[PDB]
């Protein structure tokens, strides 16, 4: 249960009120692509979090282009 | 070539412009003049009638001049050499009006490359050749061992 | 006569000098700011942006950038 | 070092300033400088952002020092014994711009803090010493009674 002490230490959204499931999806989300490139740093992760999503762009927007 | 400046706001941002500075003008229809002439080394395939016309101002000449890519391929005498009769063909790609400078036309012909990597490295020794005086010390002891430093010049 | 005693006397002692020398009723205050020489090129790379860091925290934003 | 004065009153208040004296000058904003640089013995845990900074100016130095807790704690050579590969560590506290003195350095390190008390015991028998001259009488009694006097040295 180390999830939920992740969320318990996050204490704008800790005694289980809103937003406590969305967050743990946003976790969990997030080292499953991790192990591509592993790095522990915070403000490298505010641009991995950045470079997880022009690759995720890349693959919605392809696909918008081919539903249009 | 940036200036570091702050985000902009309700509060006021005072950027010291080093530059001093121009002003402009503007018209009706501007005066629109045709400059038509042989531009790149060939001659293009495609008829007249298809190609386009491209607009240059200031600004945008760098970007006009990088997406023609003219590529000059010529055959040129070979001066690097004892020998009179020798020719060398080279290869240009030009980006910038920079290119046109032999600093980085030298750098797009690689028998050039390595002459200015050898001067590179002739201006590196002359620092620190006549600061310390014991680098002639063992320029005799290179002229005493021969043999040595002829199995390290291979390397 | 220590490696840290004298550069941490040096420091101190220089800033005694710049204390007796200037006028302070004509107008001058000086801050004083604990960093390392170390700490501060962690800090540019702490933030993403120079005009994030901490160090433009105390050049910037508690001095010129402050109503007042 | 404070003069004796009287209290306030609508009565007039002499008092020699036996000192001479200075001026002042004010401004605008004050030309504020930001001395920045490692001015204590480690690096703090804090992060930068959090940290403050302090005003210093003539009156209040001598506070920012003492708060400030600058603790030197090193490893230094022994030259106090007949050892040369001896080392002494030693623990400093300074809250004045004195204790950067040798006065207050030493006051500081408890193996030096007998060597000045054996010197101000030996300012003190320097005074007494060649005013009576009945001292080397007892000298001569001290070189006689050998057994005594060393009784009386561990003491």
């Amino acid at each position: 249960g180390s999830l939920l002490d992740e969320i318990m230490a996050q204490t704008r959204c800790a005694p289980s009120e809103e937003g406590y499931d969305i967050a743990k999806k946003g976790v969990a989300a997030f080292i499953e692509n991790l192990m591509g490139s592993q790095h522990s740093a915070e403000p490298v992760n505010k641009s991995l979090v950045d470079q997880m999503l022009v690759e995720l762009d890349k693959k919605i927007s392809a696909q918008m282009d081919e539903i249009l | 070539s940036k200036e570091g400046s702050v985000a902009p706001k309700e509060r006021i941002n005072i950027k010291y412009i080093p530059a001093t500075g121009d002003a402009q003008a503007e018209v009706e229809l501007p005066l629109k003049t045709l400059v038509v002439g042989d531009f790149k080394g060939h001659a293009e395939q495609t008829p007249l009638e298809e190609r386009a016309t491209v607009t240059v101002d200031k600004n945008n000449f760098e970007a006009v001049m990088r997406e023609s890519e003219l590529k000059i391929t010529a055959t040129v005498k070979n001066k690097l050499t004892d020998d009179e009769n020798a020719e060398l063909p080279v290869e240009l790609n030009f980006k910038s009006l920079a290119d046109f400078a032999p600093d980085a036309v030298a750098s797009q012909v690689p028998e050039l490359k390595k002459l200015i990597e050898l001067r590179e490295a002739l201006v590196a020794l002359k620092g620190p050749l006549g600061n310390i005086p014991a680098f002639r010390e063992r320029l005799q002891s290179l002229l005493n061992s021969e043999e040595s430093r002829e199995k390290l010049l291979a390397e | 006569h220590n490696s840290q005693f004298q550069a941490m006397e040096s420091a101190w002692r220089g800033l005694k000098l710049f204390v007796d020398r200037t006028d302070f009723r004509e107008n001058n205050k000086v801050e004083i700011l604990h960093v390392t020489k170390d700490e501060l090129l962690e800090d540019f790379e702490f933030a993403p942006e120079t005009a994030q860091s901490g160090l433009y925290k105390h050049v910037y934003s508690a001095g010129y950038g402050q109503f007042g």
